[PDB]
């Protein structure tokens, strides 16, 4: 078998072992939790093996398997530079997502581990599939496990939060399905190699655009359609929050490099001013209302909306720099949003049972290790240099300015507004006076568990900020394939 | 779930946080809420979108030197 | 009040041999004063 | 060696911050101070290396950002302008470190403080040694993060947390415009390296240079605290005094000036920005000279004095004499640091009181401090033959030396701004040392007079001078404040000096005004600032000492009541910023959250579809009464509607109207 | 007078008045590792600094003694007649 | 009069020791161990980037011009 | 370490001694009363507490200033303040 | 026209002087005497001037 | 009521005098004048006029208020206020595991 199918079977094998260990011993929950964690590490070791062998300048899909047997629906796995880093991000997060929530679950622990081990397979598949209906199949197979993750292990407003995520994601994704079905009808298959050769008529493209963008606008999400995230992320367990922000919010970002940039170019060009108008508005409104949010975990969720808008305008720039910056800002968001969710949902909520910023003040005085990491993750949310978040924003913002200058000029105001809320949240929890008086007893500082996942996430954010060429050298040639345009003296060569 | 440390939960702040959470259940359509909603959701995006269309492809700065014009169109 | 009563320049602009046009970037670059109007 | 100047302050910061427990207060102080002393010595050598020999030094380590047409390296260039900046940056950083051992001795957290000091020095080195605009931006942001960390050092105090928000966010506004300006450079030339941008500058579209120059200038207001974005600099006086001596009055404030001086080979090709630089400079000098004369805090006055000198350098930049602005920049960081370290010394002696209204006498109690601050105040007013004489007085005669309306205008404006500088210099030196004691006897009760019987062993505390780690910096900076201007006047002023002939400071032959400033300017205007300083100083001394009633008459008149409160409240710029910009943004956030996100977006969305559909579904579900007689009638009804539709050839749209009518009829109750 | 503080709080920077009794030994050890680290970056500088103009033979320029580009130049220039 | 250094790292009081919760084994040996082994392997990964390929051709075109000197 | 009773008393004794509205410098003790022992008006005592406020560089709120009607009550208040010089 | 309070600002400024009699006169007399007399405050306002003036005259007499 | 109120206004009007007149000698003459104006009204009894003279004083304290009144350094509004505020809870954390 191939090496991309080993990525999928290992999390499935872990599901089987958790389900059968009680049949060999009444077994401890600690034994269930070591199985799930060792299983996620092995997937991460395979994924690092794949990256060692990967060819950074190859236009053919790699690590494929000769099917040679065709059915109505068949799984085709391959890897290109555009997808390798999304796979790696999924395989670094899932181990931390389990470790972060190691003590906080308490009840239904096997069910919790099985859903995450199942989510890892489904989110890994969505990057590995070489068809657009298979992309849709896994881009939407994650909705039943996430409905039950929030309902079983979520917070107080969990029932409504889980109904919002499922119904919005189901509704938005059913307009994508209509567009995909139309392309398959006109071409006869959704396999990428055959679909990317095909050129659609402008009118077909302009209606295929209306339907892929409606799906992506709901799943980005844009400002007037972001209600599900404000509920889903907050009421979700800590581990579910880490997956939904770092990995699920990136499915729409990676879906533009497949469903829009290569097959609907004329539509993307003539409609970019609509995208940029929306993206600009969701940069401003999201940021203004992130300043006045009183739930800390919902202040981290709102921050994600503003960042997704910068990377959405980057994917619509028709520029090499804004396209690579969009992937860098999505990788950067994956580490930093994970840390800020760990701080809000996994350290404060663990010690106080509250998420209201009214109750927190002067936390640096009694918890100096938490405040150090919390400061670094707030600076990265603010796009400070020396973090990968700055590189992605700069390249995403430059391609936005080069495409349509005015919108990138409004979008550049994210430098003042992301800074505003990030420091304001920081000064109100870590600083802002002496330790609050609402704390009856003293709180312990970071545990060796809390410290080492925060340190690991910060380490990826800073090291990749210094030397982004670790990710940039892989995307160059493959990004080169999604640009639409010619130059008058460089084209049509004889 | 896990026992948390003791917090002097202020009844006033707890009911305020409850108020913010259930607030939508009481939104009405008034002359005022429509005016704010129409401004934010229609007018500002339509103004930003209109300028986006009018200035689209209007300027390019690459390699433009003296004697050349920034304006493409 | 300054715009009403402020001095005129007291010395003629300083004149360069050839306008230094080579040393300032060639014909395609701005140069210094060279036997022009004032 | 060159890359070791960069590395040493960084290592001392890491030991003091992440390993303070192992080294302790003493070990942190020793490693932090010694590393920056060593770096200072290596930098004095590099001045002889690079500048006196005209040998620029280039070192590239690895690439930072690699894309199409974008190649930005972790690379460093040492030229004449780089080593010129490094000397005040590293001399003042070294001395403030040594100073801070005495000033912050009683504070609990010394390792964290000294770590932030070394972190600031590292970032300031990165800002002046970079090859490109994007690595210079790392130092720019880094210095901002370090100023936030040092303004908010005492996090328990809320005032400090407000003032650090001001410093952080008012500098992010400048950062937005530099980011736009660097985008313009990449968009026009393809790379933002200095050699690239300056080699190609003479040929770029003249309007493209306008866009870059304006963006570079707007970013320069925030850091150089020019009038448009200056509100943060006086609030940064919340942090401890040694922070205000290095970061807020001798190094970070100058970065905006360095940005324009470095970008001289580019902004020289746009005279439009040069007028804006010039008028920007003249406004800030009178804007801040007037404010400082009506302040009651000593630190607030010395913070508003710094912004009056930063306005002087920006005036010189727009005057197109960059060597003059660089000369003022280096000379100012010696005597502005002196006045702050001297003010910090009197705050230490008088029980942390910072108000002039409670200081008096003290001249006999703090003799060294008074003389040293007299050293600093004479160069601040540019008394003849002081260090500040050769820098500030050449900016004035160069403004009149450019025989233009704008130049004569700024000469008049700046001369008036100099008058108010002399006024608040007397205020500081008179009310703190020369006036009758205005504070409690505790600062002035000695043991030579017996006020006690059974407690003679302790409890006098009579405003004494500090120890060796405090006085030593003050003596050294005094010697600089007397002689450094003379000893370096040729390196910077010169007449045809070739110190910056590696294109570090490019003046275009069209903008040269040096020869007219030497010969054309009349002796009256050349000498005019001197008479004003000597005349006002004596006038303000009499009105403060001999005739003290007259100022009471002015402030007790309704005219002077408004004029005193207008300048004390800093032109009400803080007032209009909170009320119409800061609070406006917080209302806008609330309206979006309350009326849109939690309002109409849920009403014209999931919540309105929920409550609408549940109402509809209850009505249709109430048609089902389990009566066979009524169900039979329904089948006939649904039969006839099918017969009418497929026999009357009705337009299909007529059907859809029926369904929408029917559905909305079940939407209405009763 | 020193502030009362909680003694269970662990900080990497020491906390409120932290000086160990081994402070001198630890400070000595950190000094050597600083000296060793700064010795590697120096040898990097010597082999990677780039100059487009060499110094004069009799003119004070202490870089002459450790940078390879200059040392290659001055040794080559020390071969004539 | 500096105070003794204090505090409980990981919240472990001066009496007892850190108790291994369970995650520590795999996370230190497997998660981090894989990254060091990935880091050492990445050094010997051959460079298949487009630029190392494009620089060498670009030099051979500019060497055919006075812009870049050729070793031949 | 902090303020002592003898130190605060010597300073307030010299404060009231230099005030011409006290009936006699002799009968100013630690337990002296402003109204009758020292014979001070309702406004002279307000001036007195202002002088005490100046001496120790502290602030006396209106709630606390009304309580200060004797020397001993003043001595206690200054020692109840960890902010006096 | 006059306010109910006896406050007049013209009369207020008239009393902005050193009063002839003051109940607090002796409590404040230390701030204008001794180290704080007019001469003592400005005795050393120019620290090095006296030493420098005579020293500079010694250098100034170089004709002989 | 109506007494500590008039004594608060007496202390307040003496602080506003020292705030505008920085020199203590000069404020001393001003201080004797404001006393004379309180001592001129020590026989007002009826509350109709008693409270009018407090209401009109409060106007003159606002009319002549200082833009930056003096605050002692450790006082609220002062420079060293809340500078190294101690933790309000020095007891070790209760023994809970997270
Ligand atoms: C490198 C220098 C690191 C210094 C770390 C100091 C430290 O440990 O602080 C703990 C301190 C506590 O150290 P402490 O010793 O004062 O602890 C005493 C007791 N309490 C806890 C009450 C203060 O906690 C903080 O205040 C943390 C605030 C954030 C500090 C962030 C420093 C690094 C910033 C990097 C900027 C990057 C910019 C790039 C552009
Ligand atoms: C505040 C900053 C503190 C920095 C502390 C860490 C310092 C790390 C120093 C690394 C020195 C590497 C020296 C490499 C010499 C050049 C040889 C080379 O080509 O290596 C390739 C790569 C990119 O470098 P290059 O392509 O040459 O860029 C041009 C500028 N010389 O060069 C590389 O190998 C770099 C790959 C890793 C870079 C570091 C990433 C983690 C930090
Ligand atoms: C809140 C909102 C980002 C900010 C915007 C980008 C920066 C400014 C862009 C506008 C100016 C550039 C384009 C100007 C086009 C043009 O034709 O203008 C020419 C004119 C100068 O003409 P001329 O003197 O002939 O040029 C030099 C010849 N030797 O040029 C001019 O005279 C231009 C007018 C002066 C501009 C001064 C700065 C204005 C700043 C406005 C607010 C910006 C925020
Ligand atoms: P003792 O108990 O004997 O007396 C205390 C008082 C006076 C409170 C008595 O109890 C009493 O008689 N109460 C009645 C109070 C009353 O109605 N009148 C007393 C005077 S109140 C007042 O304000 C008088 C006028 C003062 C005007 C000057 C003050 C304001 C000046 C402006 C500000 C300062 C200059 C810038
Ligand atoms: C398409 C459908 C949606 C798919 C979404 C993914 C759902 C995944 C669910 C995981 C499988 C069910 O998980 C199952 O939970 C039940 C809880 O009653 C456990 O069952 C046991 O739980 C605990 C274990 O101590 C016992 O107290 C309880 O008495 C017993 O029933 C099973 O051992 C576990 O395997
Ligand atoms: C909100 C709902 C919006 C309306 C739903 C989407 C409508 C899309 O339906 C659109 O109709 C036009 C009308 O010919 C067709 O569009 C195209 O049809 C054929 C291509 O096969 C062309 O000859 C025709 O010129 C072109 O307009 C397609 O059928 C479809 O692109
Ligand atoms: C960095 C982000 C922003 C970059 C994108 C914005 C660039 C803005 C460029 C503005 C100038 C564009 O190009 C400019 O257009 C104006 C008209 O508007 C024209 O301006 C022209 O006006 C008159 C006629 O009225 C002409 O006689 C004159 O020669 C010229 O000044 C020129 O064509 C050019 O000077
Ligand atoms: C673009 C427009 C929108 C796209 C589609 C999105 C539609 C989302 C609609 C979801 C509506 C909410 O769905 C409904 O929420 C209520 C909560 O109020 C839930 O009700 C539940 O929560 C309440 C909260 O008090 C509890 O008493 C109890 O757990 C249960 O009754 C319902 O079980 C759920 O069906
Ligand atoms: C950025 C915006 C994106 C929007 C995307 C599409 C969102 C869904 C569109 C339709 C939403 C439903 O819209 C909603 O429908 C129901 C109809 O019963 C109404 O709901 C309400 O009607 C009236 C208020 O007018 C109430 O008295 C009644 O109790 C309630 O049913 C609301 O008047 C309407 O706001």
């Amino acid at each position: 078998m191939s090496l991309l199918y080993v990525l999928l079977i290992i999390p499935i094998i872990g599901i089987f072992l958790i389900s059968t260990i009680d049949s060999f011993y009444f077994f401890n929950v600690s034994y269930y939790k070591k199985i799930a964690l060792i299983t996620t590490i092995l997937n991460l070791i395979v994924s690092l093996i794949i990256y060692i062998l990967f060819d950074f300048s190859n236009n053919q899909f790699q690590f494929i398997q000769e099917n040679l047997d065709l059915s109505f629906y068949d799984i085709y796995l391959g890897v290109d530079g555009v997808s390798i880093y999304f796979v790696l991000l999924t395989t670094i997060i899932m181990p931390i997502a389990l470790v972060s929530n190691w003590n906080s679950i308490t009840n239904n622990i096997k069910s919790y581990l099985i859903i995450m081990l199942l989510l890892e397979t489904l989110l890994l598949a969505v990057f590995l599939v070489l068809d657009v209906l298979l992309f849709y199949i896994f881009f939407e197979s994650i909705l039943p496990p996430l409905f039950i993750l929030i309902g079983l292990f979520g917070s107080s407003n969990k029932v409504r939060a889980s109904f919002y995520i499922f119904l919005y994601t189901l509704l938005g994704s059913l307009f994508l399905l209509l567009s995909i079905l139309t392309m398959s009808s006109i071409v006869g298959t959704t396999y990428f190699d055959v679909l990317l050769k095909s050129s659609f008529e402008y009118t077909t493209q302009l209606f295929l655009f209306f339907g892929i963008f409606i799906a992506f606008a709901v799943k980005t999400p844009v400002w007037g359609l972001n209600s599900w995230l404000l509920r889903a992320h907050v009421e979700s367990p800590l581990g579910g929050s880490i997956v939904l922000a770092a990995i699920v919010l990136k499915l729409s970002l990676y879906g533009v490099f497949r469903l829009i940039l290569p097959i609907l170019p004329q539509a993307s060009l003539n409609l970019t001013y609509i995208v940029y108008a929306i993206g600009a508005i969701t940069v401003l409104y999201a940021s203004f209302s992130t300043l006045r949010t009183v739930d800390v975990k919902e202040l981290i969720a709102y921050s994600s909306v503003a960042h997704a808008a910068i990377y959405l305008m980057g994917v619509f720039s028709n520029t090499i720099q804004g396209l690579e910056g969009a992937i860098l800002l999505g990788l950067a968001h994956g580490f930093v949003s994970s840390g800020l969710f760990i701080c809000a949902g996994g350290i404060l909520y663990d010690r106080t049972g509250t998420r209201l910023i009214y109750f927190f003040r002067g936390l640096t005085q009694i918890m100096p290790l938490f405040s150090l990491f919390f400061f670094i993750l707030c600076l990265g949310n603010a796009g400070t240099p020396l973090t990968l978040n700055f590189v992605g924003e700069f390249m995403s913002l430059y391609g936005t300015l080069e495409r349509l200058p005015i919108a990138g000029m409004l979008a550049s105001t994210s430098i003042i507004f992301s800074a505003a809320y990030s420091i304001y949240m920081y000064n109100r929890i870590a600083f802002g006076g002496s330790v609050s008086l609402y704390f009856i007893d003293c709180f312990r500082d970071l545990t060796k568990r809390e410290f080492f996942i925060l340190f690991t996430l910060v380490s990826f954010t800073v090291i990749l900020g210094i030397y982004p060429s670790f990710v940039l050298d892989g995307l160059h040639y493959n990004i080169s394939s999604v640009v639409y345009g010619i130059e008058p003296n460089a084209s049509y060569l004889t | 779930g896990l026992q948390h440390y003791k917090i002097a939960m202020d009844p006033a702040l707890v009911r305020l946080g409850s108020m913010i959470s259930n607030r939508y259940k009481y939104f009405r359509w008034t002359k005022r809420t429509a005016l704010v909603s129409f401004m934010y959701v229609v007018v500002v995006p339509s103004t930003i979108g209109y300028l986006a269309y009018k200035t689209d492809g209007l300027w390019d700065l690459r390699a433009k030197r003296r004697g050349d014009l920034i304006s493409e169109r | 009040v300054v715009k009403l009563t402020y001095p005129d320049r007291v010395s003629y602009p300083r004149e360069f041999e050839g306008g230094l046009e080579r040393e300032l970037g060639g014909a395609g670059a701005v140069r210094a004063f060279l036997c022009l109007d004032d | 060696m060159y890359l070791s100047i960069i590395i040493l302050p960084l290592l001392g910061s890491v030991v003091s911050g992440f390993f303070g427990r192992k080294v302790g207060v003493s070990g942190a102080q020793l490693i932090t101070c010694s590393s920056v002393i060593i770096t200072t010595i290596l930098s004095i050598i590099a001045f002889f290396e690079v500048g006196f020999n005209n040998i620029p030094v280039t070192i590239n380590i690895f690439r930072w950002i690699d894309s199409e047409w974008f190649i930005i390296n972790w690379g460093f260039q040492y030229d004449s302008l780089t080593v010129s900046m490094l000397i005040p940056v590293l001399i003042i950083s070294s001395l403030v470190h040594i100073y801070s051992i005495s000033y912050m001795s009683s504070d609990p957290h010394n390792q964290r403080f000294f770590s932030y000091l070394s972190l600031f020095t590292f970032m300031m080195i990165i800002l002046v040694t970079a090859n490109n605009y994007l690595l210079m931006f790392v130092g720019w942001e880094g210095v901002g993060v370090c100023s936030y960390l040092l303004v908010s050092f005492w996090f328990t105090r809320i005032a400090a947390n407000q003032s650090s928000i001001s410093a952080f966010l008012t500098n992010r506004v400048g950062d937005c415009f530099l980011t736009v300006g660097m985008f313009a450079i990449l968009w026009s030339l393809g790379n933002l390296d200095y050699a690239t941008v300056f080699s190609l500058a003479p040929y770029i579209n003249s309007n493209v240079v306008i866009i870059i120059g304006i963006c570079l200038l707007i970013g320069a207001m925030a850091k150089s605290s020019q009038v448009g974005l200056h509100v943060w600099l006086p609030m940064a006086m919340e942090g401890p005094t040694p922070v205000s001596a290095l970061i807020h009055a001798a190094t970070m404030v100058t970065a905006g000036v360095y940005l324009l001086m470095r970008s001289s080979p580019l902004i020289e090709y746009s005279s439009t920005v040069l007028l804006l630089c010039l008028w920007l400079g003249a406004i800030t000098t009178v804007f801040s000279s007037l404010i400082g004369l009506f302040q009651q805090d000593i630190k607030k006055v010395i913070a508003y004095s710094t912004m009056s000198q930063l306005g002087m350098m920006v005036l010189s930049i727009g005057l197109s004499s960059y060597n003059i602005a660089l000369f003022h920049l280096v000379n100012h960081a010696f005597y502005k640091a002196l006045l702050f370290l001297g003010a910090g010394s009197v705050i230490h002696a008088v029980a942390d009181n910072q108000d002039f209204r409670k200081f008096g006498g003290l001249i006999s109690y703090l003799p060294l401090t008074y003389s040293v601050m007299l050293i600093a105040s004479l160069s601040l007013v540019a008394f003849p033959f002081m260090t500040g004489f050769y820098s500030k007085d050449f900016i004035l005669e160069s403004a009149y030396g450019q025989f233009s309306f704008s130049g004569v205008a700024v000469y008049i404006i700046a001369t008036i701004g100099a008058i108010f500088t002399t006024l608040y210099s007397v205020k500081v030196l008179y009310l703190t040392f020369l006036s009758n004691p205005n504070g409690p006897r505790t600062y002035y009760r000695l043991a030579i007079d017996n006020f006690f019987s059974a407690q003679a062993i302790k409890s006098y505390k009579p405003a004494h001078e500090g120890d060796f780690f405090l006085t030593l910096p003050l003596v050294i900076l005094a010697l600089f404040s007397i002689f450094f201007g003379f000893i370096t006047k040729d390196i910077f002023i010169g007449l045809g000096s070739n110190f910056f002939v590696d294109n570090s400071l490019f003046i275009h032959p069209i903008h040269e005004i040096m020869i007219d400033t030497e010969f054309a300017v009349p002796v009256l205007f050349k000498l005019l600032p001197f008479i004003f300083t000597i005349s006002f100083s004596v006038i303000a001394l009499t009105l403060s000492e001999l005739l003290s009633e007259l100022v009471i008459y002015f402030k007790f008149s309704r005219f002077g009541y408004n004029i005193f409160g207008f300048f004390n409240q800093r032109f009400l710029i803080e007032f209009f910023y909170n009320k119409y910009i800061t609070n406006l943004i917080l209302n806008l956030g609330g309206q979006i959250t309350k009326i849109l996100d939690k309002g109409s977006i849920e009403l014209f969305g999931p919540y309105g579809l929920e409550r609408g559909l549940v109402k509809l579904s209850k009505n249709i579900s109430s048609l089902s009464t389990s009566h066979v007689t009524t169900y039979a009638l329904y089948i006939l009804v649904g039969f006839i509607l099918y017969l009418i539709y497929n026999n009357l050839l009705l337009d299909y749209s007529y059907l859809l109207l029926i369904i929408i009518l029917l559905l909305l009829l079940m939407m209405i109750g009763e | 007078p020193k502030i009362p503080y909680p003694k269970h709080v662990w900080s990497p920077a020491g906390g409120w008045y932290a000086q160990p009794a081994n402070w001198k030994q630890n400070t000595a050890i950190f000094g050597l590792v600083i000296f060793g680290i700064t010795a590697m970056v120096w040898k990097y500088s010597a082999e990677h600094e780039v100059r487009h103009k060499m110094p004069e033979p009799d003119r004070f320029y202490p870089s002459r003694y450790w940078v390879k580009q200059i040392k290659d130049y001055e040794r080559a220039q020390k071969e004539k007649q | 009069q500096y105070d003794p250094p204090t505090g409980w790292l990981w919240g472990v009081r001066p009496g007892e020791k850190y108790q291994n919760e369970g995650w520590e084994g795999p996370f230190f040996y497997g998660f981090w161990g894989s990254l060091i082994v990935f880091a050492i392997a990445y050094a010997y990964k051959p460079d298949t980037s487009i630029q190392t390929w494009a620089l060498e051709e670009a030099r051979r075109r500019l060497e055919a011009e006075g812009i870049l000197e050729d070793p031949n | 370490e902090g303020l002592q009773k003898v130190e605060v008393y010597e300073r307030i004794k010299s404060l009231l001694a230099g005030f011409d509205k006290v009936n006699d410098p002799n009968n100013i003790t630690e337990t002296a009363h402003f109204a009758n022992d020292l014979g001070l008006d309702s406004l002279d005592t307000v001036e007195v507490v202002m002088a005490i406020e100046e001496e120790f560089s502290i602030e006396i709120p209106d709630k606390d200033a009304d309580q200060i009607h004797s020397v001993d009550k003043a001595i206690e208040y200054i020692l109840r303040q960890p902010d006096a010089h | 026209k006059p306010n109910i309070t006896g406050f007049d600002m013209r009369e207020f400024l008239r009393h902005t002087k050193t009063p002839t009699y003051d109940p607090w006169e002796r409590h404040e007399a230390w701030r204008y005497t001794g180290r704080f007399s007019r001469f003592n405050r400005f005795k050393g306002a120019l620290p090095g001037f006296g030493i420098a003036t005579v020293a500079f005259t010694a250098y100034c007499v170089f004709e002989h | 009521s109506n007494r500590q109120a008039a004594l608060s206004l007496y202390r307040r009007a003496l602080k506003l005098a020292l705030d505008w007149t920085v020199h203590r000698n000069l404020w001393r003459g001003q201080a004797l004048y404001i006393r004379s104006l309180f001592e001129k009204n020590r026989n007002v009894t009826d509350p109709r006029l008693q409270r009018a003279l407090l209401k009109e004083t409060e106007k003159l304290l606002e009319k002549w208020k200082h833009p930056d009144p003096y605050c002692p350094p450790t006082a609220p509004g002062g420079s060293k206020y809340e500078r190294n505020l101690p933790v309000p809870n020095l007891e070790p954390p209760p023994p809970l595991k997270f």
